[PDB]
């Protein structure tokens, strides 16, 4: 818990103290386009560490050549769960920033978007969600 | 899914908020009848005074949003 | 601020987020609390913590989860 925050003057100010800091994120994405839009600068430091293969990222952040990774909290958790060294997202609930969720996307003003969200709705009721989360994308050291 | 609140007793007493989500959600469960059915016997008219009631150790445990 | 509209808000009636009840010396259910008064017309938005379900979700538009 070294950072304790996405808007942290360390990642507001890259050059606030200590060499550069080495956080990157995997470019064309929803967070990508989070950041530009949001922090300026996070962005354009961002450029230098244009991270891939996002397990590519994660054995770059075991070596080493990385301290920080801006990605997805659904697939940072699994990545955490599923880690031999359990490594922590920055706070214990990974504090999620610009909440949102995973959708079924549509052609837009359809005819299948109602009777899919009704479907969706009662699977989150019947608790079938909470059976594919426990088998799906459970964790060694998550608990 | 505690054996306490699956086998509902006088001694672990539980209740939520009429006409609340917490009962469209027990009516709507078919594996979770007996719940509903001691549910049904405590309900409280609103959440401030459900909260009061369990801190006076009036009500066991309250069912509600996190 | 955003939409550009203006507002009057008022509190439910009986104090319930509301779920469809059969209604008495009928056979039908009916709504009641903030859903029985969108679903008739007393009010025109509902801004308060209402838990999104299917059962309210074929008679009233959620929008994204807040
Ligand atoms: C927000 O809505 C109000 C009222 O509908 C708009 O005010 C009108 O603006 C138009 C021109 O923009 C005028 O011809 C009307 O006389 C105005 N009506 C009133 C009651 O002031 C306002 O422009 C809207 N805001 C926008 C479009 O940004
Ligand atoms: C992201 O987009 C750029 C420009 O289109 C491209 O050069 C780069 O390879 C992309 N990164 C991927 C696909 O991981
Ligand atoms: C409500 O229904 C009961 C039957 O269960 C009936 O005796 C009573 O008169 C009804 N009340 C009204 C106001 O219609
Ligand atoms: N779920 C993300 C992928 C990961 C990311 O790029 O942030 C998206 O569709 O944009």
């Amino acid at each position: 818990d070294t950072v304790s925050g996405l808007s942290d003057k360390k990642f507001q100010r890259p050059q606030d103290q200590y060499p550069p800091f080495r956080f990157g994120t995997v470019p064309n994405g929803s967070t990508e386009r989070n950041i530009r839009s949001n922090y300026r600068d996070m962005h354009t430091h961002m450029v230098k560490f244009n991270q891939r293969s996002v397990e590519d990222a994660l054995t770059s952040l075991k070596m080493g050549k990385l301290d920080a990774f801006i990605y997805d909290a659904a697939v940072l958790n699994y990545m955490a769960g599923k880690d031999e060294g359990c490594k922590l997202v920055t706070i214990g609930s990974g504090k999620v920033f610009a909440t949102t969720g995973y959708g079924i996307a549509m052609q837009k003003d359809s005819h299948w978007k109602r009777a899919i969200d009704l479907a969706l709705l009662q699977l989150l009721g019947d608790g079938e969600t909470q059976k594919l989360e426990t088998v799906w994308l459970s964790g060694i050291c998550q608990n | 899914n505690d054996p306490r609140l699956r086998n509902p007793s006088d001694k672990f007493i539980y209740a939520t908020v009429k006409q609340s989500s917490v009962d469209i959600y027990f009516r709507r469960q078919v594996e979770l009848s007996t719940m509903y059915r001691h549910m049904e016997k405590h309900n409280y008219e609103s959440a401030a005074e459900a909260i009061q009631a369990v801190r006076d150790n009036k009500l066991h445990a309250f069912i509600w949003d996190s | 601020r955003t939409m550009n509209f203006t507002y009057e808000v008022h509190l439910v009636a009986d104090g319930k987020f509301g779920t469809q009840e059969r209604v008495n010396n009928s056979n039908k259910k009916e709504w009641n609390g903030m859903m029985g008064e969108l679903l008739s017309g007393q009010a025109d938005m509902i801004v308060a913590p209402l838990t999104i379900n299917n059962e309210r979700a074929q008679y009233i538009e959620f929008s994204k989860p807040f």
